């Protein structure tokens, strides 16, 4: 009867129990374009796999989970308890957002929030756990991007970089991020070779890539140093000390870097900005999950969940009384 | 409610830590011993 956590997000799925540490599974996720759940079917198939597939249990015996996009609508998180309750018959539940399951994670209530996916990213400031929703700023400027800047480039050496051959095309343009780029300026550089041993001597193309989130539409640093003008007056100094990065899409070689120095010459040198390093593939891709997994883990979400008692009593009403 | 879990492991990890300095006293002293 161990808690089930999922993450839903944009580009992996992140699903595992409450008490241990990893997400047992993480495959691939598409129903969330924008960030929400488009296909109501098809993120009904996909949980379903979720639970009979990837993790061999029923959900009508663990108390689950789910987390949803910090800018999502509430008709979305209606008709996500209107359709979990309804078809898999869980006993409890609880919906959090992900920035807030990040700073969570990073056991820091108070938090700055950066993070990006399928075709988004974002800036949220969250202060003792609560998302500003007017202090967000969400830009075009996500892992898409650059991984279509990548696939341009590819398409220009001309290399040959049904639906499973795409994935595969988008995954190696994603491993190449992980391995190759980094934020003749760039000196003689890496011999990154293909799985049929193609390759080349990735130059400057490794440093003009990553170069388009800050300059390629709102850069990262702008949308955060926006993202706190918009919000409140005084907690602007706990926001900057406490900035967060998460998400696998921020895997990038001295992207972090980057971004301390571009936030550093950008606020007050009085100001005492800092980012905290989870620079590690593994930590950003765990971070949201992480969180869940503590939320749920307490002896408090027992009294934090919407039970299924609370779901017979009332309809969707219950997601915005009870999930922040 | 999280923040009380991680103060609870903050206590865990100045224990551990204490321990471990008190641990490596003890390596140092049989070493030399």
């Amino acid at each position: 009867v161990g808690a089930l956590v999922f993450d839903i997000g944009s580009y992996t799925v992140r699903a595992g129990y409450a008490g241990e540490d990893c997400p047992k599974v993480d495959f691939p996720t598409s129903p969330l374009k924008n960030g929400m759940v488009e296909d109501w079917d098809s993120f009904q198939a996909i949980l379903d796999h979720t639970y009979k597939m990837h993790v061999k249990s029923e959900a009508s015996l663990h108390p689950v989970l789910m987390s949803e996009a910090p800018w999502n609508t509430r008709a979305k998180r209606e008709k996500l308890t209107e359709l979990m309750f309804e078809h898999y018959n869980i006993p409890a539940f609880f919906l959090c957002k992900t920035a807030v399951l990040t700073a969570f994670a990073n056991g820091r209530s108070t938090g700055l929030i950066l993070d990006s996916g399928a075709t988004h990213t974002t800036a949220i400031p969250v202060h003792d756990g609560y998302v500003l929703q007017q202090g967000i700023v969400k830009s075009p400027l996500a892992g898409d991007f650059i991984t279509m800047q990548c696939r341009e480039l590819f398409q220009e050496m001309n290399i040959e970089l049904r639906s499973w051959h795409n994935y595969m095309c988008n995954c190696v343009i994603q491993d190449f991020q992980a391995s190759v780029l980094q934020v003749a300026a760039q000196m003689p550089t890496v011999h990154y070779e293909f799985p049929n041993g193609y390759n080349c001597d990735f130059g400057a193309e490794r440093l003009k890539i990553p170069e388009g989130l800050f300059d390629p539409m709102l850069g990262v640093s702008h949308v955060v140093t926006t993202s706190v003008g918009m919000c409140d007056i005084d907690i602007r100094p706990g926001l900057y000390g406490s900035v967060i990065v998460a998400g696998g899409n921020t895997l990038i070689q001295s992207f972090t870097d980057r971004l301390n120095r571009e936030l550093s010459q950008k606020t007050p040198p009085s100001m005492r900005l800092k980012l905290i390093a989870n620079n590690t593939t593994v930590e950003r891709r765990f971070s949201s999950w992480i969180g869940g997994s503590i939320l749920a883990s307490l002896g408090t979400f027992q009294q934090m969940w919407i039970s299924k008692q609370e779901y017979e009593e009332g309809g969707k009403q219950c997601v915005e009384r009870k999930c922040p | 409610e999280i923040e009380c879990f991680w103060s609870n492991i903050e206590q865990v990890v100045e224990i551990k830590l204490r321990v471990e300095l008190e641990e490596k006293r003890k390596k140092a002293l049989n070493l030399q011993k």
